[PDB]
């Protein structure tokens, strides 16, 4: 069981080697996917759906 | 944030004047008129040059003003009135029966 | 939408009542047979 | 009393008019102050120390 509140608050990001050209396009893709509501559905799928 | 303002002013080398936001608001855009009020409105309408306050970083704000990287983390929370588990009488011992 | 510990003295207090009427009558019959039959 | 977990997770930032020249320097100042451990001391000072 998880007890108590969380000790800190943070998130996961997509990481690239410093100055990779993918970083910007990947970041905007992540922003779109968040804005589409996909991540909540995927989280339900892999956390709670089963 | 007064101490933080002093620290920031020291690290960036500027003089500053603390001004209380006229309306006592954080900052919101009137839907219909599209007018920002509060400290956001102060920045939008050029009444202040910087905001050093508990101003929540939000998308609708980031669309009209710039933010530094977060200096503090928080969340919406619930405050309730305090309650007491224990309260004592004389004869509540007897209370199951009435005078 | 506009729609979104105690004690009952009465109940057996009645049986107090009846019990007491029982008392008074009981003693009535008592001293009426005592007086009547005895004397 | 605070009950339950937080409903969301976010932070405060120093805001400037869009394109202000202070924004970058203020942001780096904030980064230094965080990296110095000043903010924990100030938070203790104004929340818990008294």
């Amino acid at each position: 069981m998880k007890v108590g509140g969380n000790l800190d608050s943070k998130g996961y990001g997509i990481a690239t080697p410093k100055g990779s050209s993918l970083g910007n396009a990947v970041n905007l893709a992540v922003l779109k996917l968040n804005e589409q509501g996909l991540l909540d559905k995927l989280k339900n799928k892999w956390w709670y759906d089963k | 944030c007064v101490d933080l303002a002093a620290e920031i002013a020291k690290h960036c080398g500027f003089k500053y004047k603390l001004t209380i936001v006229g309306d006592g608001k954080y900052g919101a855009r009137d839907a219909d008129t599209k007018i920002w009020n509060g400290m956001v409105g102060e920045l939008v309408y050029g009444k202040a040059d910087i905001a050093i306050a508990p101003l929540t970083i939000t998308l609708v704000r980031e669309e009209v003003i710039d933010f530094s990287k977060p200096f503090m983390s928080l969340g919406i929370s619930i405050m309730i009135k305090k309650p007491q588990k224990s309260k004592p009488g004389v004869f509540s011992f007897l209370d199951p029966l009435a005078y | 939408g506009e729609c979104g510990s105690a004690l009952s003295l009465s109940n057996v207090a009645g049986v107090f009542y009846i019990l007491v009427g029982g008392l008074g009558l009981a003693m009535l019959v008592a001293l009426i047979e005592f007086c009547y039959k005895s004397r």
